[PDB]
Parts: structure tokens; C-alpha cells; sequence
RNA sequence: CUUAUUCAAUGAAGCGGAGCUGGAAUUCAUUUUCCACGUUCUAGCAUUCAAGGUCCCAUUCGGGGCUGAUCCGGGUUGAA
RNA sequence: UUUUAUGCAGGCCACCAUCGAAAGGGAAUCCGGUUAAGAUUCCGGAACCUGGAUAUGGAUUCUUCACGGUAACGUAACUGAAUGUGGAGACGUCGGCGCGAGCCCUGGGAGGAGUUAUCUUUUCUUCUUAACAGCUUAUCACCCCGGAAUUGGUUUAUCCG
RNA sequence: AGGAAACUCUGGUGGAGGCUCGUAGCGGUUCUGACGUGCAAAUCGAUCGUCGAAUUUGGGUAUAGGGGCGAAAGACUAAU
């Protein structure tokens, strides 16, 4: 499932967490996909939606919170956002 | 170390007021002094300011609720049944 | 009761034309053990404030009093 | 104190920004973003509404 | 004999409720145009303890549609509202918490609070902590709604009568003891001068209709007719039964 | 029945009727009636007789009327 | 209207009296000296606010209503009516922690006084600097960078990311 | 630190309580002391209660006589 594919990406692909590094990558266009928590500021959410609209990147909304997403990526802190730059192994970019 | 067997926070009340009332007060004092989770941010910065004022220091928010807990089960049922009938009505 | 350092500022102050009174204080001072110097203090008085041009050079002090107007009522002390 | 605010000049009382001495600068940021975002949202909502009900 | 305590509480010199630390009344906005033709948005700006009450209040903000101003209101907070929240109030509004849909619009099995009794009294029913009103059924032809009140009472009231959705906050309050005359002191000194209560049977017969006797005993039965008077109505008034009840409210 | 009486609000603002403009209605002839008759991811903002359009004026610095905002009745609105 | 009153073209707004604290709120002063008896009130000196006229200088502008800074924001100033929004005023109590003021303890040195059969580089005493003004100085907060598990920072008190 | 785990204990911090000792203070138990034509139209002394609070208090303010106030003694309401 999704957390399994995300762990695969943690192992194979590469990524950056958090709003600042995420939107930096998105400004650079280097990213492909974002996953966004559901506990989240709606302002931050909509701003990322706009940024990804401009970049033509993909977006996915996580049925979970910062805690859940953090456990998914394998880290032990809050993550409202994650930017997938490339997966290599996973079907993340293909599915959804 | 380990201070108290079973009085806990109700050792400040000493030898007064009867064991039973001290038990009830113990239960509710724990509930009201505990830290809770702000739903908007997931952090453990939620506390009571006053009865049914439960505010989060990190995310600078406030929610109305029970005097001693932040979500009372009755109101939980009400949330659920409201969502139910609202889904039905829009449906 | 304001310090002053700029000498032409002090001169145009003397000619601010509300100014009427002035004073020159001497003070016996110490830079070091063997050269206890002579601090000059030009305290000019107009209307709303007293301006204190500070000086620690007797040559400049004598040149200043040579430059001053005569009509401005002075007090040497 | 307030009467002393009335003594001093503008420099000591506010900031050169829009909402100088009323609102936090980060709050200025936040609400600007809010304005721009939701008016764009309003626009796209308006046009999708117009076109779907024009089809219908 | 002598005038007695309730018989002075009517005049109310020292028995007036205390007001210094209250934010004014908590009330529903006027049923002006929008709430009876549509709805309106408001922002819960803050939530605040009101002194003497047990529930908290919600400082909410609307905009007068007729004038360029921001009209502020004080509501009661239900459990689930929060700051910076959009509260939609009126007839064409949505069935969530905080909203003020009419009872004519809501369905059966619904929960509401701060319910009106007649449209334009602006908050009468179920305003205290943890108290809710349940809907029963309608008679829209001759628009009336049946509602069950925390006393178990099945009342019938109009349909335009507004009412806030949710359960009133601050519940569980009386589940806690007090343990302390001081705690009760503080309570009643912010409410009104109503404490301590002293026993008439310990008073003198001049001071009460129980007082006196070499033994503290009432003497004459405490069940008082409703058609008694001011001076006699100490005790259990218009009572149907007394003693410990064992069973059911039976309604 | 409302008007007398009584209750309550309100800075007495959107009452009632009819009507456009749409949806349904089966129209059994043309509409038979019913629903709407500008707002809901977001702690923003909304003010200057409203901009526009339109007809005039005396164009000039500008000024005024209709619409934008349907019309009629002047019962403030409900209750009883 | 410059015959003139304020009629008069205009639009705005909507307390709904008042009284009420010499300990609540509150615009603005300090030192020295002075009398038989006054004093932040007098004298001398140095200041501050309010109200109202107000002129010179300075700033801005021919891109008419300033510029510098990535930002936090900075400056001698550097248009802004109606109306609206916000803030100060404006606020509990207790604990301990830090910081500051004055005091207390104290060393040296410069003066004065005391003791001294004996001993006492000795005991006592003065060595001060106000309001206000300028330059400068801070905990908390905030901004830029950069991206943290090998988890880290950190308070007396465990809170933060 | 122990324990197989369940989970138990140890030392520290920390500084709660209508807690406690106890001064100021509010009071007023006993001496049934002194005085008892007083210092006093209710005091003096020692001993005592309590001392962060249901505390003590100033000032303003309300309640007026068959009325008021009363944690209630028929207490207080200007030596009443
Ligand atoms: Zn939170
Ligand atoms: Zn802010």
C-alpha cells in the first residue's frame, strides 16, 4: 500500500520534507509529486495547490496527519508535506 | 522516587473530605490538568484555561468543551449523528 | 542642555538671534599624571535650551573667543 | 503612554509597511496570501459554475 | 412575627446578581431579513469565560449588511466550535455545529441549544452547561415542532424559532465535587448573595415558621399548599409526594 | 375576522400581493399548480447618493434624471 | 451670501442629561539655597506639557505627496477628509529564578576627630551628582541562511524543533 | 536498579495544601488574676485561638423601624 511505496521511495528515490524545502524544489521545478497531510493549514494547502498548478506537478492528499505521514516516511516528527523528486523503483508517479 | 500509593494529586488535600470524594476529584483533576492534542496540529500543547475553554499554545487556537475533558462523549455522539443526518439530507 | 562639537554650528547658534547670553567655564582636569589639562566649556543660553560646546584645547579656546561677537553678553568663570 | 505618543513623531509610532503599527508583519503576509488565493479561487469557481450551467 | 428571607429577596438590595465581570447578555442576532430569507457568515474571533456562568461564551462577529461596520455578538459556545471559525446562520444555512438553522428546517433526532421560545426572544432554552434540546417531529401545516427539554418536557413551539446546533459546552461540571465551603463561597459570590443557607428550624419562630422549641423539630407539616401566601411558603410547595423516590420519573 | 385589549422586538429595512427568469408539473390547450427567484475548503477585504449603460443640461471645471436594484398598496414585524 | 446673515446651496452622523473616587484612570518639574514660622509653591539655575499665533531653516516635488535595506526594519521630516478596524489606558494571587536601584559589608588613598600605662599600618567620620537631553546598551520576540536520528538545544523548575 | 514479561522499587528535583509551628495582625479560652466610687460606662497583665486565608481592613455605596441585616445568639441596627 501507500506507506509501503513511500518507504520504498525513502530507500530508493529522493525527497525533501517540509514547506520551505518543498516549495524551493517546486520553484526550481525539480520535483514531481507532493503528498500533503489533512491536518493542515488550508492556506498552506491552497498555496501549494497554486504552486503545483504553475509547476504542473502532481498532488496527493494523505488520509492522515503529520504524525501518520512521519511514521510512513520512517521519521519521528511532524510532516505536513513531502516532495517526491524521483522514486526510481516505485509506482508512485504512475498510480493515483 | 515513588511518593504515593493511591492519592496522587489528592495528597495536597490531605486527610480531609473523605476517600470517595477524593477519588472522584482525583479522576477529574487528572482529566483537567492533562495535556491533550490539538487536532489542527497534532501537538501536545492543549490545556484548559477555564471550564470548557481548551486552548493550544502552539497553534494559538481555542476550542469549547467539557470542564474537565476537551471532548465529551455525548458531544462526540452528536458530531457523529450530525454528520450522519447531514450526509443524508445533502444526499 | 545639549552637547555641541561642531564649531560653525556653535557660531551660527551664537547668531541664532534669540541667543543673548554666554558663559565660558574653565576646569582643571587630568588626562594623565603629569599633564593635568584645562577644559574649556562654552555654555550659550538662548530661549528653550542651553548649548554646551566642549573644548580641550586652549589654543582653540582663545581662537574661539577671538572669533566670537562682542555684543553677546559673556560670563567668564 | 498615549499622550506621549501624541508628542512623538511618526517614525517612533509605526513602520514603513502597509499596516505599520497595527498588525504583525507575519499576519500581514498571511492575510495578503489569503486574499490573493481565495479571490483566484472565487474566479475559477465562478467560471466553472457559469460553464456547467451554460451547458445545462 | 417578622419578615423572612425569601420575602426580602424579592426586594433585592443585597440579592441582586453581580454583573461587573460579565460580557453582557448572550443572545441570538435579530431575525431581520437574512436569517429568514437566506443566511449570513460570521467569524468566531474568540472564546472567553463569562463570570458567574458555567459555560463559556463566543465573541462572534458579523457585518451589518446595511452599514459599513462590524456588529459583534456574544453567543454561547457549543462543544466543537473554535476560534477563527466560520459560523453560518440563517434559514438557507448548513446543518453543522454552530449554525443557527430554524427548527422548521432541521430534521427529527436533531440536537440544538440556545433555542428560542418565540421568534425574537433570542435565546431562552437550554443555555446552560451540557444541556441540549432534542427534536421530535413537526406539524409544518400550522408550523410547529415538538421538542424534548432536559426536564423531559415535550413542548411545542414555532418553526421560525431559531436555535443553535450542538450541545452546550462546559459539561460534566457538577460531576466534580467542591469539598470546600470556600469553593462554594467563590461560586455564589460571583453569582449572587445566596449562601450560606441557614435552617429555619434552627432559627426562632419569629424568624421562620419552623423555628423554636426545646427540640429542633418542625412540628407542622412542611408540604405547603400552592395557594398559600408570602410568609408561609417555606418548605415543599405544591408537592405531590415526598421522601425517597424509587423507580422512574415515569414520563 | 381584525381594530379593541394584551405580549415582544426594532436604529420601526425588505411585509403582503402580483410579476419577470429558470426547474418540475401534465400541460389536455395555455400553463393546471409547486420550487427557487445572485453567497460555504481558507481567522483577508468589502463604505464616499455605485461603477457601468442610458437621456438630458450648456460642456468647462462639469451638473442632473432612468436603469443598474421589477411593479402596486404606504398595515414596521410577528404573536395572541 | 463675500449687500448678510448665517438664511443658503450640500451630504455626514446618530450620547440620548447629570452626579459619583483629594487611595481607581489621569498631559507636564527637578536640584541647590532660603524663613522665627512657608515651600516640589519662594530665589537662582536647568526643564516639560497644553493651547494659540506662527516665521526662518531644513525635507519633498517638473516621475508631484522621501528614500535605504533580501527581510526583520531604519531615518530629523517625508499630504491624507468622511467612515471603519485595532492597540495602549486596562488590571488576580502565590512560588522560586534572573536583572536593576538604594541600603548594608568592605579594600586602597586624600582630609578631620578620638584613644594611647601598654597594644592597636588603629575606632568613628566626608569622598555626593536630580529632573531632563543626546550617544549606547536587553531578556523574550522576529528576519536571512541552511536543512536536523547518531536525535539535538535547554531551563533552578521540561519545554521546544 | 530489578523483573521473563507484566510491571515494580530507589535517590533526586520540584514546590501543592480552605496543611502545620509561629511573629505583625484579627480575636478573646483560662487565670473565674488586677481593677471593680476604675486608666476604662468593659480596660490592664500573663496564658491562649488563628495567622495566606470562607483572611483583615480603609474609603465610597445600597438596605430604615413591625422595617432592615443576621454562617441564626432573638444577635446587630450610634453606650438604646
Ligand atoms: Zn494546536
Ligand atoms: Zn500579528
Amino acid at each position: 500500500s501507500i506507506n509501503q511505496k513511500l518507504a520504498l521511495v525513502i530507500k530508493s528515490g529522493k525527497y525533501t520534507l517540509g514547506y520551505k524545502s518543498t516549495v524551493k524544489s517546486l520553484r526550481q521545478g525539480k520535483s514531481k509529486l507532493i503528498i500533503i497531510a489533512a491536518n493542515t493549514p488550508v492556506l498552506r494547502k491552497s498555496e501549494l495547490e497554486y504552486y503545483a498548478m504553475l509547476s504542473k506537478t502532481k498532488v496527493y492528499y494523505f488520509q492522515g496527519g503529520n504524525n501518520e505521514l512521519g511514521t510512513a516516511v520512517g521519521k519521528l516528527f511532524r510532516v505536513g508535506v513531502v516532495s517526491i523528486l524521483e522514486a526510481g523503483d516505485s509506482d508512485i508517479l504512475t498510480t493515483l | 522516587a515513588k511518593r504515593t500509593k493511591k492519592v496522587g494529586i489528592t495528597g495536597k488535600y490531605g486527610v480531609r473530605y473523605g476517600s470517595s470524594l477524593r477519588r472522584q476529584v482525583k479522576k477529574l483533576e487528572i482529566q483537567q490538568h492533562a495535556r491533550y492534542d490539538c487536532s489542527f496540529c497534532g501537538k501536545k500543547t492543549v490545556k484548559r484555561g477555564a471550564a470548557g475553554i481548551w486552548t493550544c499554545s502552539c497553534c494559538k487556537k481555542t476550542v469549547a468543551g467539557g470542564a474537565y475533558t476537551v471532548s465529551t462523549a455525548a458531544a462526540a455522539t452528536v458530531r457523529s449523528t450530525i454528520r450522519r443526518l447531514r450526509e443524508m439530507v445533502e444526499a | 542642555a545639549r552637547e555641541i562639537t561642531d564649531i560653525k554650528q556653535f557660531l551660527e547658534l551664537t547668531r541664532r538671534a534669540d541667543v543673548k547670553t554666554a558663559t565660558v567655564k574653565i576646569n582643571k582636569k587630568l588626562n594623565k599624571a603629569g599633564k593635568p589639562f584645562r577644559q574649556t566649556k562654552f555654555k550659550v543660553r538662548g530661549s528653550s535650551s542651553l548649548y554646551t560646546l566642549v573644548i580641550n584645547d586652549a589654543g582653540k579656546a582663545k581662537k574661539l573667543i577671538q572669533s566670537l561677537p562682542p555684543t553677546l553678553k559673556v560670563n567668564r568663570l | 503612554r498615549p499622550r506621549q505618543y501624541a508628542t512623538v513623531s511618526k517614525t517612533h509610532k509605526t513602520v514603513s509597511r502597509a499596516y505599520g503599527g497595527s498588525r504583525c508583519a507575519n499576519c500581514v503576509k498571511e492575510r495578503i496570501i489569503r486574499a490573493f488565493l481565495i479571490e483566484e479561487q472565487k474566479i475559477v469557481k465562478k467560471v466553472v459554475k457559469e460553464q456547467t450551467e451554460a451547458a445545462k | 412575627g417578622r419578615v423572612i428571607r425569601n420575602q426580602r429577596k424579592g426586594a433585592g438590595s443585597i440579592f441582586t446578581s453581580h454583573t461587573r465581570l460579565r460580557q453582557g447578555a448572550a443572545k441570538l442576532r435579530t431575525l431581520d431579513y437574512a436569517e429568514r430569507h437566506g443566511y449570513i457568515r460570521g467569524i468566531v474571533k474568540q472564546i472567553v469565560h463569562d463570570s458567574g456562568r458555567g459555560a463559556p461564551l463566543a465573541k462572534v462577529v458579523f457585518r451589518d449588511p446595511y452599514k459599513y461596520r462590524l456588529r459583534e455578538e456574544i453567543f454561547i459556545a457549543n462543544e466543537g466550535v473554535h476560534t477563527g471559525q466560520f459560523i453560518y446562520a440563517g434559514k438557507k444555512a448548513s446543518l453543522n455545529v454552530g449554525n443557527v438553522l430554524p427548527l422548521g428546517s432541521v430534521p427529527e433526532g436533531t440536537i440544538v441549544s440556545n433555542v428560542e421560545e418565540k421568534p425574537g426572544d433570542r435565546g431562552a432554552l437550554a443555555r446552560a452547561s451540557g444541556n441540549y434540546v432534542i427534536i421530535i417531529g413537526h406539524n409544518p401545516d400550522e408550523n410547529k415542532t415538538r421538542v424534548r427539554l432536559p426536564s423531559g418536557a415535550k413542548k411545542v413551539i414555532s418553526s421560525d424559532a431559531r436555535g443553535v446546533i450542538g450541545v452546550i459546552a462546559g459539561g460534566g461540571r457538577v460531576d466534580k465535587p467542591l469539598l470546600k465551603a470556600g469553593r462554594a463561597f467563590h461560586k455564589y459570590r460571583l453569582k449572587r448573595n445566596s449562601w450560606p443557607k441557614t435552617r429555619g428550624v434552627a432559627m426562632n419562630p419569629v424568624d421562620h415558621p419552623h423555628g423554636g422549641g426545646n427540640h429542633q423539630h418542625i412540628g407542622k407539616a412542611s408540604t405547603i399548599s400552592r395557594g398559600a401566601v408570602s410568609g408561609q411558603k417555606a418548605g415543599l410547595i405544591a408537592a405531590r409526594r415526598t421522601g425517597l423516590l424509587r423507580g422512574s420519573q415515569k414520563t
